[PDB]
């Protein structure tokens, strides 16, 4: 990325969801994050929406393993597990109780949904 | 990883029939700088960061002049890359520190004497009237894209007053800018008095801060003896602005 | 007219007609590999992915299956007629089984159609509402407006015609001009020649109120004059039946040097003209 | 001058004829049938 | 009229009225030069009297 | 919490006010492009072109004209292609004065500002048979008037304001009615004298002197 | 920063601060003396 | 008398009591709680109740989840898509059931979108372990001031998974219970019309 | 227009004053849809002909039918077994641990 | 006062039409200023010759 | 006398307040507090010209008491 940093060019959109789909765990995407933006590479807007929005899920499903830890241990979730499932992460860049923050950036008019 | 299904029969005219976003996108740049006047192109200008550019990437300017508005060397060196600091500035007056609305972030790589002379003190008369306004923008604006609040509209039309007035000082032969004067004291009166009625705190806040009280003033006896004056009040929709409940107690 | 060249063939309206109830009787299934399993669609001699990337309509994709087994017949037999198995050739097929009756089989047809990628258009609504045109049902053809409505397809000018001949088949003659009126005012529609025959039809039977031939002749000159078209032997019919219903000698006399301008302008009379 | 137009000239041979105490020339309904060709809505 | 007159509008036209007046002068005053219907009853007496 | 006071018809409608200092500045096209960015196509249902209400409740009783709305949530404002037209004083007075100076020139649609008092003295204009049509009438801005002719001249023959000043309005009693259903001593069906009632519904003289009542006079036509 | 505008100044209009009148719109009484019929007078005039 | 008689008889009075439309105070969403953890009660039969969350204890999942009050949550004026008031989880099955409001521009607010309602069933499959493959969410929407026969039957039918038979069994005043929707809203009818006839979104 | 409905006072003239709107539009609907007015019988038929021979006809509407619709009486208690029920659920446990 | 209230709610659902419309508005400023910032960097690294 | 005047009775005030007689309840603005106990209340009122046949608000100035 330093190497890339100095040629200027940019990372594609594909490039960045295909990067960011391979970390598993939060702690290792901030790592690709603090990376790139140490080593002063170029991407597009699109490439920062669905970064963040591939931050947004990864700490999505790092809680649903917590409260899923807590489940089979305890036999019955709590009501801090039931709210984590209607409410989820309230500071996020494309939270789910507003579905038209990616309408204007991408083209395609919906975000790139995920599955593993 | 599977091959696919053959196809076994196919038309030409299938393949003869995003850009409805494309379409709405280019309306949506159209409306908000490309179909205004240029008194409002102008603010346009002022107040958000890239307007004038459009998806080409290349200005009105640029298609006809492309010698004098594109650069003339291209350097392989030293590239700025993605702004993770854009968050901090939406608009131009979020960031009047510098000259041309640069962020102190886009200003590290270069030595001192670029950013001095990008500083507060090379800036023009038209910037440092945008950095007054911007001040006041900073205080009354209800969100970050909000330029028509009653306070932010009250004190926009007493910076225009100040700045005839201090052209009339030095040029009292100005006969456009004794009229533009008068229209916008009247206009400066207008808002600041609906400001008076809508927003009572903020309109006390800008009267005390500035020294200036009697502002809001009668101009004759004879008219303000019939009423006319409070009926400004009814006439313009304001005489039940008042929430009782906040300030007195009203049983 | 294909429709007419379609009806009139015998043994292809049979393949059609036994197509359609076996398409009505069983549906196919939208399967993978063993689709020849039932008797009902024989072979004649990974899909939907492919058909979402290269823009290819799933009945134009052959999986082995019972549905494209009877996507093969339904082009083997539409091909024997002269059609092309197409949102073209699809509208031909169903318009013409709407003519003879036959509308769940024309329904079945459009909704295997729909099913298998080629998508319902307007003109496919059209050759549905056909069907309550010729029998004369308001409700089957409002239904269908509300339906295409529903799936996102705004009506053109042969909706409307349609819903027109339904209204005038079914002895409700100022609705045709209310039908017109409100094509004007909200779907901002142009009016077509045929828009002009089916009112001056409307308008020769219409006894809704008293003021209905000076409408017609207003019309007839509106068309003329201010919309700029030249009237042909449908426009110059509708007229000359209307015409000829007043005993009032101006209107006699309209109608004859109407019949005059029709044999001065190269339009021949035939049975219906001296009728 | 629109005064002198062959719709007016029209209009006032119809309005003429329409007593019933003039007789109509054989170019009245020979244009009734077959009208002056418009300038207008084109 | 204003004293002791029941004249309450002008005949034909009238300067701009709002609210009730506007109802009253237009539909709800009494007028007696009606040669199809005479000044209406309050409710209900108006019901059993529409022949 | 003091919440601001919403001012002025911009405010309470919600005006953006994207362009910088002006709050006068229109606004419809821009509304208009972000409504349709706003809607999606959704797959396992889009919109179409024709008129569309907010709500269930305000479809029109009239089942064949029920063909022609569609229900939209937030997508049923904007709607509309034509502009308010520019270079009078009262919508009425320059409603007639350019249907007045368009018949003139043998022109086929007008496009004129609409009002409420305005397509409604159009609707009574096209049931008494003076207009021929109208284009884009659900826009809550302008719409046009499909002109009617009959050879060679034009149907309506005068038209004229009942403010002729464009400042004086009036108030027709249903005594002023009756003497414009029965004026100079015959009975006249023949020139429409137009108002509009206390319950904002626009009326001819007919159904004026019918149902007993009177109205703001508008405009007379014929 | 500061605003040194004094209302003296601007009510008793110094540095010659002109207001442009409106053109002939005082709408008074005494001055109108013609009678006002709906429709006006002569209600369609065709200039022949 | 009569009063104390069906006081004695009718446990479940103020139910009913609320169900019609009678209750001008509150509403019937705290006697549509009650009603839906006595249904549970007697469904799941091993029942847990802590605050507003009921669990049973079988491995398999039944639980009732009060989420908030959806006619203080609701602020006018604000732009935040999908606010609901009970969630079901029954087995595999997901029901967001919301009680609509009595203005009809927050209505198409108060329902959650596609993207939201996929996010709640895949917070369902991160927290109980189910597979997505067999996950099932589906709205329910309630009439605001009273709740009709159609209503309540539609909710032993989905979220409770009861017939007619066995809820008339469970539920002895259901057969007599005959509150049908007002003719004079037409808006709530179209929306839950268009909203109970949807399938079950699946993941 | 015709012109005798621009000078003359008679009152189906008001017909000519409306636009032309459809006959199953201004008219209630039936059990269908859209029907015309002159389809169904009691519009058609005057007042004066309805009691010898149409009551004569439409008799099958309402005395005729199967065994449960003309043999079932329908003022019965429809509530019994509710109440039934209930009276013996409370009274069976009689009880409140 | 069913009149009243219907128009108050109807305020209420401008409001909140306002709001949605101001956020597309956000993303559209955005990406103009990321294409003034392009042509920003690119006008700067020549003016740091 | 001619132009002819009259009393307008249909106004703001005959739309808010049921009056016994008419300058019963008047609504108006303080203009001035220079006495005690006596507050000039500005009030508007409205004259009808038939000729021209329109109406004009007049002003009158009362005393009123607020103790």
């Amino acid at each position: 990325m330093h190497l890339a940093g100095r040629n200027g060019r940019e990372l594609s959109v594909r490039t960045i969801q295909h990067l960011f789909a391979r970390t598993d765990s939060f702690a290792e995407a901030l790592a690709v994050f603090y990376t790139m933006r140490r080593c002063h590479v170029a991407m597009n807007m699109e490439a920062y929406y669905s970064m963040l929005y591939s931050l947004q899920r990864l700490e999505e499903e790092g809680w649903g393993q917590h409260f899923r830890n807590e489940y089979e241990e305890n036999g019955a979730p709590s009501e801090q597990a039931m709210d984590f499932i209607v409410k989820g992460i309230s500071n996020a860049l494309l939270p789910e109780n507003k579905p038209w923050l990616g309408r204007v950036m991408f083209q395609d008019r919906n975000v790139p949904d995920r599955r593993y | 990883a599977m091959e696919h299904p053959a196809i076994w029969l196919w038309y030409p005219w299938r393949m003869n029939p995003h850009m409805p976003q494309r379409r709405a996108l280019k309306n949506v740049h159209g409306a908000v700088f490309n179909d205004l006047t240029p008194v409002q192109k102008k603010r346009q200008e002022q107040m958000l960061y890239g307007v004038n550019i459009p998806e080409t990437r290349q200005m009105k300017f640029e298609e006809q002049h492309p010698l004098l508005a594109g650069a003339l060397r291209k350097l392989e060196g030293q590239p700025k890359g993605f702004p993770f600091w854009y968050r901090k500035y939406p608009t131009r007056r979020h960031a009047y520190e510098y000259r041309f609305s640069i962020p102190v972030e886009m200003l590290d790589g270069y030595n001192d004497d670029v950013k001095k002379a990008l500083s507060k003190g090379m800036m023009s008369i038209q910037e440092k009237q945008f950095a007054q306004e911007a001040m006041y923008m900073e205080r009354y604006a209800e969100h970050d894209f909000d330029t028509t609040s009653p306070a932010v509209l009250a004190v926009k039309r007493a910076l225009k007053c100040r700045v005839l007035r201090n052209h009339l000082l030095t040029n009292p032969h100005n006969n456009i800018i004794k009229t533009v004067l008068a229209n916008t004291e009247r206009k400066l009166n207008h808002a600041l008095r609906r400001l008076r009625k809508v927003d009572f705190k903020k309109y006390w806040e800008i009267i005390r801060d500035h020294d200036v009280q009697d502002i809001l003033q009668p101009p004759n006896l004879v008219t303000y003896r019939q009423g006319s004056y409070w009926k400004y009040d009814w006439n313009a929709g304001l005489a039940i602005s008042t929430n009782l409940a906040d300030v007195m107690d009203p049983r | 007219d294909i429709t007419k060249s379609v009806e009139r063939n015998a043994s292809g309206m049979q393949a059609l007609l036994e197509i359609g109830n076996k398409l009505l009787r069983s549906p196919p299934s939208p399967e993978p590999l063993s689709g020849k399993a039932s008797k009902l669609y024989p072979p004649v001699g990974r899909a939907e992915e492919l058909s979402a990337k290269y823009n290819v309509p799933m009945a134009y994709i052959d999986d082995s299956s019972e549905a494209s087994n009877a996507s093969k017949s339904l082009a083997l037999v539409m091909e024997d007629v002269g059609l092309e198995f197409t949102e073209d050739g699809l509208t031909v097929v169903i318009s013409a089984l709407s003519r003879q009756g036959y509308g769940t089989i024309g329904r079945a047809i459009f909704d295997f159609a729909s099913a298998m990628g080629l998508g319902p258009s307007a003109e496919m609504y059209r050759a549905l509402m056909k069907y309550a045109s010729r029998r004369g049902d308001v409700n089957e053809s409002m239904a269908l407006i509300e339906e295409m409505k529903g799936n996102g397809i705004t009506p053109r000018i042969g909706n409307w015609h349609e819903l027109m001949y339904t209204f005038y088949k079914a002895k409700d003659y100022p609705a045709v001009s209310q039908i017109v009126d409100n094509m004007k005012m909200y779907a901002n529609i142009e009016p077509n020649e045929v828009t002009f025959v089916l009112q001056l039809k409307a308008l020769a039977k219409d006894n809704s109120q008293l003021n209905s031939l000076p409408e017609a002749i207003q019309l007839f000159d509106q068309m003329e004059n201010v919309y700029g078209f030249i009237a042909s032997r449908p426009h110059y019919d509708a007229m000359m039946f209307h015409l000829s219903q007043s005993p009032r000698p101006e209107m006699r006399l309209r109608c004859e040097e109407l019949a005059h301008k029709m044999e001065l302008m190269g339009i021949v009379w035939n049975a219906n003209t001296y009728l | 001058n629109e005064k002198y137009e062959p719709w007016e000239h029209m209009k006032r041979m119809g309005r003429l004829v329409g007593t019933g105490f003039y007789i109509p020339p054989e170019w009245y309904n020979h244009f009734r049938m077959f009208p002056p060709i418009n300038h207008n809505f084109q | 009229g204003g004293p002791g007159s029941p004249v309450r509008g002008p005949g034909y036209y009238a300067p701009p009225m709002e609210g009730e007046h506007q109802r009253g002068y237009t539909a709800e005053w009494r007028d007696l030069r009606n040669p199809m219907r005479p000044p209406e009853f309050p409710t209900p007496w108006e019901r059993k009297y529409r022949q | 919490q003091g919440h601001r006071l919403l001012h002025g018809k911009r405010e309470r409608e919600g005006s953006l006010f994207a362009v910088a200092n002006d709050v006068k500045r229109d606004e419809r096209l821009l509304r208009q492009q972000l409504n349709a960015l706003l809607e999606e196509e959704r797959m396992p249902t889009p919109l179409v072109d024709l008129p569309g209400v907010e709500r269930r409740r305000d479809l029109p009783a009239d089942p064949i004209t029920r063909l022609f709305f569609q229900h939209k949530g937030d997508h049923a404002l904007y709607y509309g292609t034509y502009d308010k037209p520019s270079v009078l004083y009262t919508p009425i007075y320059d409603f007639c004065h350019r249907i007045r100076e368009a018949t003139e020139q043998r022109k086929r649609f007008v496009v004129v500002p609409s009002t409420i008092e305005t397509r409604g003295c159009a609707r009574v204009m096209h049931d008494h048979g003076l207009v021929a049509g109208f284009r884009d009438f659900h826009n809550d801005r302008a719409f046009a008037v499909e002109l009617k002719y009959f050879q060679g001249d034009s149907t309506i023959n005068v038209i004229e304001p009942c403010s002729y000043d464009g400042r004086t309005e009036f108030e027709w009693s249903p005594k002023m009615m009756r003497r414009l259903l029965n004026t100079h001593g015959i009975h006249n069906r023949l020139v429409v004298y137009i108002c509009r009632t206390a319950d904002n519904r626009i009326i001819d003289h007919i159904h004026a002197v019918k149902e007993n009542i009177g109205g703001r006079g508008l405009m007379m036509v014929h | 920063t500061e605003w040194k505008l004094s209302p003296r100044d601007i009510v008793l209009r110094r540095f010659g601060q002109h207001t442009k009148p409106p053109g002939k719109a005082a709408l008074d009484v005494g001055s109108m003396r013609g009678s006002v019929i709906p429709f006006g007078r002569s209600p369609g005039e065709q200039l022949v | 008398e009569l009063v104390a008689h069906i006081v004695r008889n009718y446990s479940q009075i103020d139910i009913i009591y609320d169900f019609l439309g009678f209750n001008y105070s509150e509403g019937y969403r705290s006697s549509l709680r009650r009603y839906m953890e006595y249904l549970q009660c007697k469904t799941a039969e091993n029942v847990r109740a802590s605050g507003r969350l009921v669990t049973g204890d079988k491995g398999e999942h039944n639980i009732l989840f009060d989420y908030c009050v959806s006619r203080e949550s609701l602020v006018s004026g604000d732009s935040c898509q999908g606010i609901i008031d009970f969630l079901y989880i029954n087995g595999n099955d997901v029901t967001l059931i919301i009680i609509a409001s009595d203005n009809p521009w927050l209505r198409n607010r108060q329902l959650p979108h596609r993207r939201q309602m996929e996010g709640i069933a895949r917070r369902v499959c991160f927290v109980l372990g189910i597979p997505p493959s067999e996950v099932r969410i589906r709205n329910l929407l309630l009439p605001p001031t009273y709740l009709d026969k159609g209503s309540i039957v539609r909710l032993n039918d989905i979220v409770f998974r009861l017939s007619n038979e066995q809820s008339n069994l469970l539920i002895p005043w259901l057969t007599n219970y005959n509150k049908e929707l007002d003719p004079k809203d037409v808006d709530y009818t179209a929306l839950a019309k268009t909203t109970n006839e949807e399938e079950w979104l699946t993941l | 227009k015709v012109p005798h409905s621009l000078i003359y006072n008679i009152y189906p003239y008001l017909e000519e004053i409306r636009r032309r709107k459809g006959m199953m539009a201004m008219h209630p609907p039936g059990k269908d849809g859209l029907l015309m007015p002159d389809r169904v019988v009691d519009n058609r038929l005057p007042d004066h002909l309805k009691r010898g021979y149409y009551d004569d006809v439409y008799w099958k509407d309402f005395f005729a039918g199967s065994d449960e619709h003309l043999n079932e009486p329908r003022m019965g208690l429809r509530g019994d077994e509710m109440r039934r029920r209930l009276e013996e659920a409370q009274t069976s446990p009689a009880p409140t641990t | 006062e069913k009149k009243r209230i219907e128009a108050r709610q109807m305020m209420d659902g401008r409001q909140a039409l306002k709001k949605k419309h101001l956020d597309l508005l956000r993303e559209f400023h955005e990406r103009q200023f990321f294409f003034w910032y392009e042509r920003a960097s690119e006008r700067l690294q020549n003016m740091n010759l | 006398q001619r132009p002819r005047r009259m009393p307008w009775p249909y106004d703001l005030t005959s739309l808010i307040f049921n009056q016994p007689r008419q300058g019963s309840d008047k609504i108006g603005y303080v203009v001035g507090t220079s006495m005690l106990k006596t507050a000039v209340v500005a009030t508007n009122h409205m004259v009808y010209y038939p000729k021209f046949n329109q109406r004009v608000s007049r002003t009158k100035r009362f005393f009123a008491h607020d103790e």
